[PDB]
């Protein structure tokens, strides 16, 4: 349809002469053909989104519709790239641009004609029956993700009149006559699908096969598991990033994604830059990581809109991937911001909240969001086992209870990993608080655990009983400091002393500090139980602390220096250390004790 | 007290056994009893397809219908659907139905009757009228295949009571 | 037998239906129609998309000539000049029978669990109606759970409404499943049955009640409901009054004992807020709408216990306490409908102690009338007051340990002391399958008394002490 | 143990077998009797779709 | 006039062609024929509250203006009787019904008019004159009550014509003929009042006598006068239920009502079934402490206004009966939900609270609702006495 | 912004940017915002300021083409000495790093009265260390905040509970604290101090303690310059 602009309001504007759309359907407008999609609608007047600015337009500008909602490019050439919150390719603009500045109206496509691939057909033989996700060839994309795996979208059957031969090819080419119900049935090397409505599965399935994150606390005390999600806290000084560069490099991850909403710019910019520095730290030293990453970074200056779509286009793009039956993580800059842009965008459309300043579906619309998640079983005769994982990086407000969008993460998630204020005013980090944290995976995990480290769990149920309770004779002690005290007190205060400047301290940036294994971790966590439960045994019969202590020396220290165990070392030699370790903290105990 | 578990785990498996197969039995039985019902429906819908291929019959009845899709409408100005074959039935038709109208209608007979050149689908049609007002948006299916559709859904309870009678512990009712 | 005559004309009486395609727009959730005949206010209505899908509606508010319909899956990307919609004449309703035993639905109710249609032997109101407070007696006779730490301090009679609250790090869905698993009616079932509702769980956690629900082999006893997450929040106030419908039919027709469980009125209470944030009114207080209180009183009422049949109704809610404390709405009215109220301690689960249960500021309200004998032993009554007083000086015991020095607490103390981990440790402490009678949770609790001289327990009639001291 | 174990190693199907058969005859006697009574509710249901039910609905 | 429903929103409704109706008025709205009430008129259009299920209505319906504001009926019948907030007769109701719900819909006068009565006509002749509040004759009811005094409805003038001898009558037969310009005026053995505005009284007197309750450390150190104002503090579990049940058998008041904002109900179950077997030992032990006193009690149930009218509904028949000649004690529930109940209420109306999520009017209301107690002196030619408690 | 957009990325300069007020800027905003009805956010003011506070930060930085860079220092005054009232707190949502000061410091004639502990630099781990600087600078500043908050923390707790639960390192931080806010944070209106002396002082204070309480300094740097 050919439209007129009626009225404008900054980033809303609206349309006369309509007739006959879709509320959420893509628009042309203006002379210069910006973007926007139709919210609200009523006789022939369309509330119209619009992803762009709005200068110098006038009544009566041309409107074109498009017909359809708004969708995102799946195919090859995705990985290893940078695009924005809808799906503009970063550098091709830049680089066709020649200038620093982002034009208005440009249409740069998703994902380049410009780049021939070596397709092989698959098993199916022309004149079979084909559905949507039955894979019917394969092309190479890149070393790590080679034989890109080609798909039939769903909502498409028939039956393969033709295939193409195998060979170099680009994009744009018909490669498998299909017939429903006549020819019609073209497909190229891509594909599209609206982001809204997320695709379908065969079914779903538990979870298991826990992630690992390289830092003891996570993985060691609240587990995380693969087809999971969590909400980590971030506060600059805890590691920011630390926890996403150390999942990238350590989590075996398929494919990684990350997106960026409030990038405040020098962020953006560095880590961008510095992922070419990392490495692929897996299965050989191979300089460029991103061929795991693509990213869609986004800052503040965009339009509101942008950074609405921008996680929906991310985790799009993970289940597009995933349906290959692979194994992918999130990484969400800040999904405050995101509330925020939200409560923005309803405000504006001139509809009153009701949570001091959030409209109430913001609860419906995260928990829709988040439901995409987990492990399931892929659709079609090739049986693909996939998995997305995600994380949601909580930016608070200064304050934990004053802002609902934590309520609603808490009654949603199943991991959620808190935070300590005073940590971070101790510089303590890692600094998270163990009182609040908490993981219900840890019931299911006992059956893998069993498998590697059956008695692993009751080990660090004790462990954690015993920092509870030091935290509670904490408040007893200070506000009476040393009294009449038995020598377990001084035992129960000492191993919590340890564990936390070992466990709840570790360098961001050391080779025996920031990244640890489950065995070496296993190991730590035994030899404290021995140390303290020896100790106190010990204590039992008289063996007053302070000689107790005299008589084993330094064995608290002999222990501390432990972090200082190199991993990736053989772990043999490691573990004999360990076992080593464990042997003569044991005969010594036994010896001088008596 | 080994003992004792594995006697509780075999327990345990016994009674998950109990379980699945009691439970199947019942989906058994209510799939069986749908079989029934389903035979019922479709010999009532063949008998509905026999009596609509019989034009004696149809037309008072059909005349009937439409004249219940004026009584719905109200309106003097509505446009009439139908299948090709009874046209000039629905056309004789005309003037008893717009009399009649009139009658049941405290307002004057009906001012027009209009019957555009579409026609309803003789194979997954089979009997039936379909009314919309002269603007055309508001529609009226009476249809037999909806009508019956709609029946058989809207009469379980009292259907149900007569294939298996009164039933028990539905003491207070 | 004459009900039938009704059931005949109605199940033999067919009305068509109305189709409009008077669309006058879609302004988010909610879709206007301006022609329109003779509207039926909040009925449900099938809409069709100009694409072969169709969805499911009910009527907001009406006007002359005009209605206002939300869609319960949402209005996205639907036209407004080729859709049609037809009004089913009718407000909702649902089948009903006595055999929906066994099976599962959806949060529509529709069954999910890929079995035949449910064949109702009725239909009926969604809702039902007030009962009169002439026509209803109190409750006695205390219901069994199998769970020691509840029933041997904190009974419940055949009736009483008592909600649990929860805390957001706190594992109480299986505590619900155990309940269930473990539920049952006292020896001296027979009609005991159970119904169960659930709102906007995670998939894993559907996947794992049913499986848990099915294998235990009690599905006989359940008919589940269940609304996930992804559901349309429309539909979740739809699920605690179908299931409430069920149970009053069941109990008030067939004289089963039922109990059921809503797991979280705080999802309920999310979503209703969702609703008349359609309608311009600015809701209350923290940004809630007033008449809560009489809309969960509508819901809990209709537990209760009648003279006229041997039905038994109880209703066991659940919440979640948003920032961890008693001052949100929610529970603060809750704590006025309901009748006692029982903690689930975060500490105690820091403590690893399963259940993380409480019992110090959880109380039954009208335990009284269902603790004496003919269904427990005597002993049970006050064995319960004893206990809970040494578990009070036990717990200053443990305050007591540095204030002045460990070794300066009273036989007395270091007696409560013992007792208390003692008792926290074994008598609390349930296993996740670990079931326990009534009889042998008090021997148990007897055992631990026995620890005290029989002159500390300075609260029971003499013979008691005297019979029960010394076995 | 295994001597309590073993028992059900081969009754399961028989016991299965059991159940099966102790609802057949009622099984298919649901067919047989709904056949027998098949013409009254067809015939009746067939009569009902066929009358009228002219009404100016009374408002 | 009986115009049909113009548009329908939730618990809000809109009628047209109403006329001739003042903004509080009942009305039977619909086919089911609800208990609505006006609350804002406006041009020809209104605003009308309902106080059941307003689902399934339609446009185009019958609605029928009752003429007046919310009120109740008094006469004989009142002793030994249980009702709702608006006044329903739930044990006629259920008897009838045979069912256990509260059909909606439901329709039953306050008072039976199977029932006859014998009744003794008073001493005025044809040609006298007569006032509101004055006493023309006596019915007896119960072994408890003498008997039920016939009194005339306030604002009544003019001279008798005719009148009803003595004998056996029911609560419809034209027992009386009087003319303040013509015979038109006439009565029956019961009449109504509405609830809002306080029954009127002849004058007041100070309380000075005291309350009887038998309890040593109350009525010994604490007491309250026959005619006063007293408070106590919730949570049952101290066991206040003492002062209920001696108040009911140990009280210088000869009538009691108790009036129940609305709870669980169990404890309006128990209550109810415990309380007609109380005993008392006027001329020898009489068990039926239920002739003392006629019981109204609510719940969640009810609607809002049902437990929003409980009281004001208690209160004067309070004053009605110490009108009567008679020394009343009332006894409530909890005021606590009835606050509830009205700040939801208001809410619903869309009111700006006062503060604490509470509008102005609670000030007010209270002051004036407690007004309405103490001793006095009303019509009646007699001029007997009463007092509220 | 504009000025200094086309100096900097047009003249390779390196320019630097003071706004003494972004208060008047949101009162400005906020007063033409009610002439026309808006539906208010938080105190008020339209929730989309966020959209305007970004771009007027989208401007800083550096870029390959350009030599020239812009830095942004904007003043803003604590309407009531407070972070989550609108304004600061979304400013803190977008901007990098912050200075705080505070009016106790004042009140104590300290110049400049600055509150170590709210004010944090999101941004300094790149532009430190060696190449530059000396590494020690990352342990020296963890070191100084953990032992002032000590010293903080510790002075609080006597003031409720006095000399019974002291430990000795408790009045050791104490003194620390006087004499660092004292000497360090003291500084003269035309005395610049280079990070070299600034570290010998930082030193210098630190020295009263043992090489076993500050676990912040790794052993390499806590052996370095314990002593010299």
């Amino acid at each position: 349809e050919y439209g007129a602009i009626y009225s404008v309001s900054g980033p809303v504007v609206i349309a006369e002469n309509m007739i006959g759309c879709a509320m959420y359907e893509l628009v042309k407008v203006g002379h210069d053909n910006l973007v926007g999609e139709v919210i609200r609608i009523d006789g022939d007047k369309a509330t119209i989104q619009v992803y762009e600015e709005t200068a110098g337009l006038t009544v009566g500008d041309p409107v074109l519709r498009t017909g359809k909602p708004l969708s995102v490019e799946l195919g090859p050439g995705l990985m290893e790239t940078i695009y924005d919150g809808i799906q503009r390719p970063l550098k091709a603009i830049k680089e066709e641009s020649q200038s620093i500045y982002i034009p208005r109206g440009i249409d740069t496509p998703a994902l380049d004609r410009t780049i021939k691939w070596q397709f092989t057909p698959g098993k199916f033989q022309v004149g079979d029956h084909i559905s949507g996700g039955d894979i019917y060839g394969s092309v190479f994309e890149n070393s790590l993700i080679s034989s890109h795996k080609i798909l039939l979208p769903p909502r498409s059957r028939g039956t393969i009149t033709w295939i193409a031969p195998a060979g170099e090819y680009t994009l744009d080419e018909k490669i498998l006559e299909v017939e429903f119900d006549g020819k019609k049935s073209d497909f190229t090397l891509y594909h599209t699908w609206p982001v809204r409505v997320p695709r379908p599965v065969t079914e779903k399935l538990s979870a298991d096969y826990p992630l690992l994150t390289g830092q003891r606390v996570l993985d060691a005390l609240f587990p995380c598991v693969q087809g999971g999600t969590t909400c980590i806290p971030g506060a600059f000084g805890c590691g920011k990033t630390v926890i996403s560069q150390s999942l990238s490099k350590y989590s075996n991850s398929d494919a990684i994604i990350y997106v960026g909403c409030g990038e405040r710019g020098n962020e953006m910019a560095e880590v961008l830059m510095e992922f070419p520095e990392l490495y692929t730290e897996m299965s050989g030293t191979k300089e460029p990581i991103m061929k795991r990453t693509t990213l869609v970074a986004n800052t503040s200056n965009m339009p509101v809109a942008a950074r609405e779509a921008s996680i929906y286009t991310g985790i799009t793009l993970a289940e597009y991937f995933r349906d290959q039956g692979k194994n992918v993580s999130m990484i969400a800059d800040s999904s405050s911001r995101w509330a925020e842009a939200l409560r923005e965008i309803s405000g504006r459309l001139g509809e009153m909240p009701a949570d001091q300043g959030f409209p109430a579906y913001l609860g419906a619309k995260l928990a829709s969001f988040y439901e995409r998640a987990g492990k399931a079983v892929a659709l079609g005769s090739p049986d693909r086992t996939g998995s997305v994982s995600i994380v949601a990086a909580v930016s608070p407000a200064g304050g934990d209870f004053s802002d609902p969008v934590t309520t609603a993460t808490l009654g949603i998630t199943q991991v959620f990993w808190g935070l300590d204020k005073k940590l971070a005013q101790r510089k303590h980090f890692p600094s998270i608080n163990t009182s609040v944290s908490y993981s219900k995976y840890t019931n299911v995990l006992n059956k893998f655990y069993d498998s590697n480290y059956p008695e692993f769990p009751v080990l660090r149920d004790r462990m954690k009983e015993i920092l509870s309770n030091a935290e509670e004779l904490e408040q007893v002690v200070q506000l009476v400091g040393k009294s009449a005290l038995s020598d377990s007190d001084k035992i129960t205060l000492d191993v919590a002393t340890l564990i936390k400047e070992d466990f709840l301290q570790q360098n961001g940036y050391s080779t025996y500090d920031a990244f640890c294994p489950i065995w070496k971790t296993f190991d730590m966590m035994r030899a404290f139980i021995s140390y303290h439960d020896e100790a106190q045994k010990a204590v039992a019969n008289g063996a007053n602390w302070s000689k107790l202590a005299d008589s084993t020396g330094d064995v608290k220290h002999a222990v501390s220096s432990s972090k200082f165990f190199e991993p990736s070392r053989g772990e043999k030699e490691v573990h004999g250390e360990f076992e080593k370790l464990l042997s003569t903290m044991q005969e010594r105990f036994a010896e001088s004790t008596d | 007290g080994n003992f004792k578990s594995k006697l509780k785990k075999a327990m345990l498996s016994q009674q998950i056994t109990k379980s699945t197969i009691a439970n199947k039995m019942r989906l058994k039985v209510l799939s069986a009893r749908e079989q029934s019902l389903d035979g019922i429906f479709e010999e009532t819908k063949e008998k509905l397809s026999g009596i609509a291929n019989n034009r004696d019959e149809y037309k008072p009845i059909l005349q009937s219908l439409i004249v219940e899709a004026l009584l719905k409408l109200l309106e003097p100005k509505a446009i009439v659907k139908a299948l090709e074959r009874d046209v000039d039935l629905i056309e004789s038709m005309k003037d008893d139905i717009m009399r009649e109208y009139g009658e049941k209608a405290q307002r004057a007979p009906l001012e027009e009757i209009v019957i555009s050149n579409d026609y309803l689908n003789k194979d997954l049609v089979s009997g039936g009228v379909v009314v919309s007002n002269a603007s055309d948006k508001i529609e009226i299916n009476n249809t037999l295949e909806e009508r019956l559709k709609l029946l058989s859904e809207e009469a379980l309870p009292a259907i149900r009571l007569e294939l298996y009678g009164p039933s028990k512990t539905r003491k207070f009712f | 037998f004459a009900i039938n005559k009704k059931a005949v004309e109605q199940g033999f009486n067919v009305k068509p239906r109305l189709n409009y395609n008077t669309v006058s727009g879609v302004n988010g959730p909610l879709v206007i129609l301006e022609k329109v005949k003779f509207p039926r206010y909040n009925e449900i209505v099938n809409l069709t998309l100009p694409d072969g899908t169709v969805r499911q509606g009910q009527v907001l508010e009406i006007r002359g000539d005009r209605a206002i319909v939300q869609v319960f899956e949402g209005t996205s990307g639907i036209d407004v000049k080729k859709t049609t919609v037809e009004f089913t004449g009718e407000s909702l309703r649902i089948p009903v029978s006595e055999d929906m035993l066994g099976r599962i639905f959806d949060g529509s109710g529709r069954p999910i669990d890929n079995g035949p249609k449910v064949f109702a032997e009725d239909y009926l109101d969604i809702n039902g109606s007030p009962i009169n407070p002439y026509a209803r007696i109190y409750p006695e006779e205390m219901i069994s759970t199998g769970v020691s730490a509840i029933d041997t301090m904190n009974s419940i009679a055949r009736g009483q409404k008592i909600p649990i609250f929860s805390a957001s790090g706190l594992p109480h869905n299986e505590i619900a499943a155990q309940i269930c698993r473990q539920a049952g009616l006292v020896r001296p079932e027979e009609n005991f049955s159970i119904v169960f509702a659930a709102m906007g769980v995670n998939l894993e956690t559907a996947r794992f009640f049913k499986q848990d629900f099915e294998e235990n082999g009690s599905l006989e006893r359940t008919s589940l409901f269940l609304n996930l997450a992804n559901d349309p929040t429309i539909e979740r106030i739809i699920t605690p009054r179908l299931a409430l419908t069920t149970a009053e039919y069941l109990a008030y027709q067939t004289e089963r004992h039922v109990l059921t469980i809503l797991t979280d009125m705080s999802s309920y209470a999310d979503a209703l807020r969702e609703v008349s944030a359609a309608r311009e009114e600015v809701p209350g207080r923290r940004g809630y709408p007033g008449y809560m209180y009489t809309d969960l009183s509508t819901i809990y009422e209709r537990a209760g216990r009648v003279e006229g049949r041997n039905g038994s109704i109880t209703q066991i809610p659940i919440l979640t306490m948003p920032n961890d404390d008693i001052t949100h709405p929610i529970p603060d009215l809750t704590g006025y409908i309901t009748e006692g109220q029982i903690f689930v301690d975060r500490q105690l689960h820091n403590k690893g102690i399963y259940p993380p249960i409480n019992v110090l500021p959880s109380l039954s309200r009208l335990m009284k009338s269902a603790i004496g004998e003919g269904m427990t032993r005597k002993d049970h009554g006050d064995v319960s007051n004893q206990l809970y007083a040494k578990y009070a000086i036990g717990k200053d015991a443990a305050a007591m340990k540095a204030v002045v020095g460990e070794e300066a607490l009273s036989i007395e103390d270091k007696l409560s002391l013992e007792f208390l981990e003692k008792f926290e440790k074994t008598f609390i402490t349930q296993g996740a399958y670990e079931d326990r009678t009534v009889f042998e949770s008090l021997d148990q609790a007897w055992s631990l008394l026995r620890i005290y001289p029989k002159e500390m327990l300075n609260r029971i009639s003499p013979k008691i002490l005297d019979e029960f001291y010394d076995r | 143990l295994k001597e309590f174990e073993q028992k059900n190693a081969g009754g399961v199907g028989e016991l299965e077998k059991k159940a099966e058969a102790g609802v057949q005859g009622e099984l298919a006697e649901i067919k047989k009797i709904a056949e027998k009574k098949k013409d009254d509710v067809v015939k009746i249901l067939i009569e009902t779709v066929i009358k009228p039910s002219a009404e100016v609905h009374i408002n």
